[PDB]
């Protein structure tokens, strides 16, 4: 379904379009009056159009045959580069569908929830439509583009692998015959190397000047992969993966081929989320509901650098999750120290526990002095 | 039940009675072996009066049986001494505390 | 093992180096209860051992000096430097004889400024609260979970000295190896604790005569052991020089304040004194010229403030003079005036034998020589110079917090003076539930100190209204209704600024100020008792007649806009008791509307102009009025109060507020009429001579017919008998709201007044 | 109202100094220091490169001001919400015009 | 001061207010150097950052207002509190306006920008190339001087049916005009030198 929105996701991936002419050969020109091309969704993947009844419905990229999306512009109710016309900003082009001839405007059928409740409203190919849409266009080409179509290539490509994965979810191999459908393993691996040194914080020899803008241009690239899902993707992966417990050898019933393949991948997600997540403050919120969820483990044979790193970057920005431990939190992460030796990262951990950012809390600020103190040892 | 064993001799005749106040230059310490307070750090010595219910109910227990100059060893029992709760930061619960007290003067 | 191999493991080293570091951390802003138990772990000896100690790895026992500073001070370090803004002065003798140093001879009275910081200060400063740790105690179940830990002063004072005269001497001889690896460990920790026991004062007189003499050449002498400001250091030790230099700038600011208050002793006792004499010359006695009269009029007319202006304006005028004074009291200003500017920083047309030369010249090195990285260390400098240059301008600063007080009531103030602190250290400090304790009766305490009633001077000065203000938005802050964690304590804190407000006409405008601010995180938090941020939003403007004038209007428009959310939500709160809650709550509101009623008059029926606009902006939202009228349905202009009565005594219908809900729709609609009885468009001093004003009357006339209105006023429920009625049922005590809707509308005319 | 004002001979001493203070504002406030502002940026920038220097190969080492400049040039690009108050940059923002 | 405008998007306080002061001090008179330094770095950063500031902080100046006229002529009646001081406000002249000290110099800052003739800011004014996004300050500046004009004409209808006009009637009126003289004066420094 198609709708409108005012100064909310005008920064956000959501409201990006292209536009892609019939034409093979000179589909860059000038885009002038009068000249059918189509419209597609960036991050979606998918076009629109109308079809027989369901409305203005964003379609896929394989019932799109020409007709139903067929779309162009109308001022008002060629082997070169072309005569440019339209503006960025004033053009005030008028979108019409080809075939049907209609006009696009808002139904706009609000009853009293809707009125003060989302503010939320639907387009459609009226016939003789509204006197108020004078859609002038802006143009947005820069590094966020680029960060446009990796969400749909990643995200196309991570499902895939969950539900390839989910298949035998609870089948014994039968030793011999693995499975059905093969899973991919090379892609990932790559595909993750290159997010991490994609979301690779900036460097320390940098002048400030330097430093500053490209810190601007990380936070938004990390909110960006929020908004299209991607957190929860990167959480769902491991919920599936982290059923499979010990080593390789349990995971033997997925195919023994890529048994030797386990630890490297259970470990690249992880550091990709601390990049989503370091930094920026927004993002850390999301954890109060899933603090209890990360806590959890702490205690895998192959865990131990970012599991670590992950808890300790969502203790440095939010003083929100520092206020809800309650009891038995602390001391599982006081257990980690008498498990895994002696480790000053840990002990950086417990300080956060400790005075927020000017505002300290005493809640807590005496369960590690009778629990972790008392003992001598 | 307060264990009271002698370090060194004491004059034998001066003991303490209610009302009163005694100076004691103790040094306590749990039964691992580890301590947990000292009087003689700071280089000043506990003073308390005994009744009142200053002290806990080991320490005057055992402050009372002793002389003027006597350096006694009590083991103070959980019982007697921070039972449940304990003191927090201190002493661990349901733990036995050991003190090296000595009278120095004023019974 | 021995700690000093810890310097050849570089592993165990860094893990140990972490651990003071907790310990640092769990001594929070302020936790007397856990700071003793790090007593018995850490020591009470080896600290006072690690001083004296010289071989040294470095980040380890070096940061031993930041542990000693965080578990015996800063609970009055960190209390004492809010102290030292404001300059609270008694009379007392030993203020009397205070001047710039007045053992000089000829030259000292322009010259000789005295070394800075000597003694004699009178100022009011809480004292420090200390107490030794016993583990041998009883068992205790009063002091905030305890007072403090104690520690020998006498012997840190006389050690910390002896220990930097080494420092300066073995510097200069210089060495490959200085004590703690690299220099400046072996300065910055060790004056960081001489700069923490000098704000408290511990120093007294010969003490700090001899830390000026670490910089002697320019500073001492006035009557080899080269100065602390003469060779190279590294860009940190620099910035806690700052950090000293700076405690020494409003030392001379507090001499500056005392010598006002002295001068502001024998002045105006004489000038009170030649006042009566300047009475009975021209008094009764008198003689002739009548208009002689006239002339004489501050004497007896204008308020006393007044009368100073006019009888000081000549006194330190230029040239022109009216209504002078005798030439004799006219001269000490000319000098004492022209004394302070010769002091601080005037003219008035080598060594630098001076603060204010050596500063100033030695800043201006240090940035010639240097190209100074670490921003936090340049914004320390640069706030320098510019006060050693600018002296006025500090001191014009600074007046506005110095109050003068007399003796007998001094003893008062210092139980609010230390009392107060507490507050400002629960700001820092999340809200906890044995703190929330401590706050309650910390204020309960504030409103009985005789002092919160005489001088309100002071408490805007102070400004603990500001400082609780705070306390308030933190534990109000939520996602929504369900974040009203730690009640009680809002109502017993919201009390207290009522009665803050109804002490003087400008303690109602500097709280009327933040009225915007008060109002954004009103209305959210509805549904206890005793009092609610929404009372004293209206108790900010009650009866200043010119405070209502000086509305905004869109604080008027925004307080509408959440009338009309109660005009169509369901009161999930009230409905999560198990209640109907069928169209609309009028508990919510009531309250709003009580708001209204104190901005459309101010004192009997008067001020307009805001009057005006709330009708105007009021109609524009229909459904402002409870939907039972003034809508499409049907209105039950005598059957909705009927149908009130109806479920008045219907006990299954009501909920199964905490008395019932007929009540609550009555007090709604009686309180409506009684805003637009009084929202009238004025007396007849203008309805009678004016045609503006009748165009309102047309307006609101036309909402409420008269017919039901006059049969409205019957049906009283019952009188006590043989056993009396409950306050939960549309009683009549509350149906007068209908008797000033007539009063002042349509008013008596004809002879209906016998029906 | 106007008769019952009291005369000022009978107020306590302590009250009669207060209002002294506050109505005393009328001789700094009016009075000019002018001096900080000619011979501030005479002396601090110019001639701030003294002879102290003794060598250099290409660029120069920045004189006092420039080192002040470049600080609240600094502190405004920090990645921040909304600027705070930092009177500090008031009191040398003036003096500067 | 490019720099430290452009921090604050469009908060009137006293940062700008300290901040715009200096800026007519370093290019009084033509100052063609300065000029050019200034347009070097905004075809260097080539961020908007600024413009934004700039179009949002002048909708938020304020006009002639009559309804806050009223308020004054009513709190004006009365002379002093019961005791304490009389009117300590005493003027209180903010309500009517309470920016000229400070809107003023906005505009002025923007006329001393195009002194001398200069052909680049009177042409960079107009449309920013490059850049994502234009705001033509042109057109976003005579929109001011039509709510203003709206305003004082309307000051004119409250004083049409009197003879004189009282002390006050003049003190606030002469206020606006000499507003409207520096807007005028500006207009004037984008068209010259054609």
């Amino acid at each position: 379904l198609v709708y409108y929105e005012g100064g909310a996701v005008c920064t956000h991936a959501r409201s990006l379009w292209r536009l892609e002419p019939l034409r093979i050969s000179w589909s860059g020109s000038h885009l002038r009056w009068g000249q059918p091309l189509r419209i597609r969704h960036v991050t979606t993947g998918r076009y629109l159009a109308l079809t027989e009844d369901q409305g203005l419905v964003v379609v896929d990229a394989c019932k799109a045959h020409t007709k139903a999306t067929s779309f162009c512009f109308r001022v008002s109710k060629v082997e070169g580069m072309g005569p440019p016309e339209i503006k960025y900003g004033e053009s005030l082009c008028f979108v019409q569908h080809v075939a049907s001839g209609l006009w696009l405007t808002y139904a706009a059928p609000d009853p009293k929830a809707l009125r003060l409740g989302v503010l939320k409203k639907k387009a459609i190919l009226h016939q003789e439509g509204h006197m108020d849409d004078a859609l002038f266009l802006t143009r947005c080409q820069q590094e966020e583009s680029q960060a446009a179509r990796m969400i749909h290539s990643t995200a196309g490509l991570y499902n895939q692998f969950i539900k390839g994965l989910d298949s035998f979810s609870g089948k014994p191999r039968g030793s011999g015959p693995p499975a059905g459908p093969a899973l991919p393993i090379e892609a990932v691996i790559l595909s993750l190397q290159d997010l991490i040194g994609y979301f690779e914080p900036p460097s320390e020899e940098l002048q400030h000047e330097e430093k500053q803008s490209k810190l601007r241009s990380l936070r938004n690239r990390q909110s960006l992969f929020q908004e299209e899902g991607m957190l929860s993707l990167v959480l769902n992966c491991i919920d599936r993966l982290n059923v499979y417990t010990t080593a390789a050898h349990f995971a033997e019933y997925a195919g023994e081929e890529a048994a030797e393949s386990w630890k490297e991948i259970v470990n690249l997600l992880y550091e990709l989320l601390a990049s989503l997540i370091r930094g920026n403050r927004a993002n850390c919120a999301l954890f109060s509901t899933n603090l209890d969820w990360v806590v959890s483990k702490l205690d895998r044979l192959e865990a131990s650098s970012g599991i670590l790193e992950v808890l300790y970057c969502v203790l440095i920005e939010s003083p929100e999750v520092l206020n809800i431990i309650q009891e038995n939190h602390i001391k599982s992460i006081i257990s980690l120290l008498d498990k895994h030796g002696r480790n000053h990262k840990v002990l950086d951990v417990l300080c956060s526990l400790c005075v927020c950012n000017g505002v300290a809390v005493r809640s807590n600020q005496d369960l590690i002095t009778e629990n972790l103190l008392p003992g001598r040892e | 039940g307060v264990e009271i064993e002698t370090i060194s001799p004491g004059d034998g005749r001066t003991f303490p009675k209610k009302g009163q106040t005694c100076v004691v230059h103790y040094t306590g310490m749990l039964q691992n072996g580890k301590k947990f307070d000292s009087s003689r750090d700071r280089n000043k010595p506990f003073k308390f009066r005994i009744g009142k219910q200053e002290v806990i109910k080991g320490f005057e227990e055992g402050a009372a049986q002793m002389s003027l100059g006597q350096r006694a060893k009590l083991t103070c029992t959980p019982d007697v001494a921070y039972g449940a709760t304990g003191h927090p930061g201190v002493i661990p619960p349901n733990a036995t505390l050991i003190f090296d007290v000595e009278l120095l003067n004023l019974e | 093992m021995d700690i000093l191999e810890l310097s050849e493991r570089l592993d165990l080293q860094r893990f140990h180096s972490h651990t003071l570091r907790l310990y640092r951390a769990v001594c929070a802003l302020g936790n007397n209860r856990v700071a003793h138990a790090l007593c018995s772990h850490v020591d009470q000896a080896q600290l006072l051992h690690a001083l004296e100690d010289a071989h040294l790895p470095g980040p380890l026992r070096a940061g031993y000096y930041d542990l000693l500073i965080s578990i015996h001070l800063e609970s009055a370090c960190r209390s004492r430097r809010s102290m030292l803004s404001e300059y609270i002065v008694p009379l007392t003798p030993e203020t009397r004889a205070i001047t710039l140093f007045p053992p000089g001879r000829k030259g000292g009275n322009a010259r000789r400024h005295g070394l800075p910081g000597v003694g004699v200060t009178t100022s009011l400063r809480p004292p420090h609260h200390f107490s030794p740790p016993c583990f041998v105690a009883a068992l205790p179940a009063e002091a905030p979970a305890r007072l403090s830990p104690a520690i020998p002063l006498e012997a840190l004072r006389d050690k910390a000295l002896r220990m930097l005269g080494e420092a300066v001497r073995d510097g200069g001889q210089h060495a490959r190896d200085p004590v703690g690896g690299s220099v400046e460990f072996q300065f910055v920790p060790v004056l960081k604790l001489v700069s923490t026991l000098l704000v408290m004062g511990i120093f007294g007189d010969e003490d700090v005569k001899q830390i000026l003499k670490m910089i002697e050449p320019e500073v001492f002498t006035e009557e080899l052991e080269e100065g602390l400001l003469q060779m190279k250091l590294p860009e940190s030790v620099k910035l806690q020089m700052c950090n000293l230099l700076e405690y020494f700038c409003d030392q001379e600011l507090q001499h500056r304040v005392e010598s006002l208050a002295a001068f502001a002793e024998r002045y105006v006792d004489k000038l009170q004194a030649n006042q009566r004499s300047r009475y009975a010359l021209l008094m009764r006695a008198f003689t002739m010229s009548a208009a002689e009269t006239a002339r004489r009029t501050r004497e007896f007319r204008s308020p006393p403030q007044e009368q100073i202006n006019m009888l000081l304006h000549f006194k330190d005028e230029a040239d022109e003079e009216d209504c002078p004074l005798p030439e004799d009291i006219r001269q000490d200003l000319q000098d004492f005036h022209q004394d302070l500017l010769a002091h601080c920083g005037i003219q008035l047309e080598k060594k630098p034998q001076s603060l204010q030369e050596l500063v100033s010249h030695m800043v201006v090195r240090w940035a010639q020589e240097d190209y100074v990285q670490s921003p936090e260390l340049v914004r320390a400098m640069f706030s320098l110079l510019h006060r050693q240059y600018d002296g006025l301008g500090e001191l014009l600063r600074a007046l506005p917090r110095a109050y003068t007080i007399s003796p007998s009531s001094v003893e008062d103030t210092m139980s609010l003076l230390e009392c107060l602190g507490q507050i400002r250290s629960l700001l820092i400090v999340q809200m906890g539930p044995q703190e929330e304790n401590l706050m309650i009766q910390s204020i309960g305490n504030i409103m009985n100190n005789k002092v919160f009633y005489q001088h309100p001077n002071l408490m805007r000065a102070l400004g603990m209204h500001e400082t609780v203000m705070e306390v308030m938005v933190n534990v109000l802050g939520g996602g929504e209704t369900k974040e009203i964690r730690f009640p009680k304590m809002v109502t017993s804190c919201c009390r207290f600024l009522c009665y803050f407000c109804r002490i003087s006409r400008q303690n109602q405008r500097s709280m009327f100020d933040h009225l915007s601010y008060l109002l954004e995180n009103s209305g959210i938090g509805l549904g206890m008792q005793g009092s609610t941020p929404l009372d004293v939003a209206a108790a900010s403007v009650i009866d200043n007649n010119e405070l209502a004038l000086a509305l905004q209007e869109q604080d008027l428009e925004k307080v509408v806009s959440y009338l009309a959310g109660c005009g169509l939500q369901s009161c999930p709160m009230l409905l999560a008791k198990g209640y109907p809650d069928i169209g609309w709550n009028p508990c919510g509101g009531e309250r709003y509307l009580d708001f209204l009623r104190f901005a459309v008059f101010v004192n009997g029926e008067s001020v307009e102009e805001n009057a005006n606009v709330v009708v105007r902006l009021l109609i524009r939202k229909p459904e402002c009025f409870g939907p039972a009228l003034r809508g499409e349905g049907g209105s039950g202009l005598l059957a909705a109060i009927e149908e009130a009565i109806r479920i008045s005594e219907d006990p299954a219908r009501d909920g199964p507020n905490r008395v019932h809900l007929g009540h609550a729709i009555m007090s709604f609609y009686a309180a409506l009429i009684d805003l637009l009885g009084r929202c009238a468009p004025e007396m007849h001093l203008i309805q009678a001579g004016k045609g503006e004003a009748l165009r309102i009357r047309a307006i609101l006339r036309s909402l409420v017919p008269l017919d039901d209105l006059v049969g409205i006023i019957s049906l009283p429920l019952q009188i006590p008998t043989l056993q009396p009625k409950m306050s939960a049922s549309f009683v009549p005590d509350h149906k007068a709201s209908m008797v000033l809707f007539l009063d002042r509308v349509y008013g008596i005319e004809n002879q209906d007044f016998l029906l | 109202a106007c008769f019952r004002m009291t005369p000022l001979y009978n107020l306590p001493t302590h009250r009669a100094c207060n209002m002294f203070l506050e109505s005393y504002k009328a001789a700094w406030i009016l009075t000019e220091d002018h001096s900080f502002e000619d011979r501030m940026i005479d002396d601090l920038s110019k001639a701030g490169e003294q002879e102290e220097e003794e060598e250099e190969v290409e660029e120069k080492k920045p004189d006092p001001l420039h080192q002040l400049v470049l600080h609240f040039s600094r502190t405004a690009l920090t990645e921040k919400s909304k600027l705070d108050e930092d009177y500090l940059y008031m009191a040398y923002a003036d003096i500067m015009a | 001061v490019l720099q430290m405008i452009s921090a604050c998007k469009g908060e009137t306080g006293a940062m700008v207010s300290s901040t715009l002061k200096l800026g007519i001090s370093i290019l009084n008179g033509g100052n063609a150097e300065v000029q050019q330094k200034m347009l070097d770095y905004l075809k260097d950063k080539k961020e908007v950052g600024f413009f934004q500031s700039i179009q949002a902080l002048m909708q938020t100046c304020s006009v002639l207002d009559l309804n806050a006229f009223e308020r004054q002529n009513k709190a004006e009646g009365l002379g002093m509190v019961n005791e304490d001081g009389t009117v300590i406000n005493r003027q209180n002249g903010e309500k009517v306006m309470a920016d000229d000290e400070f809107t003023q110099d906005l505009f002025r800052f923007l006329q001393l920008l195009c002194e001398g003739h200069n052909n680049d800011f009177q042409n960079y004014l107009r449309t920013q190339t490059g850049n994502t996004t234009t705001i033509n300050i042109i057109i976003c500046t005579v929109d001011y001087l039509l709510r203003l004009q709206e305003s004082i004409s309307d000051f004119y209808w409250y004083y049409s049916g009197k003879d004189v006009i009282e002390e006050q009637g003049k003190r606030n009126f002469s206020k606006a005009m000499s507003v409207a003289k520096q807007v005028f004066n500006s207009l004037t420094e984008y068209i010259q030198g054609p």
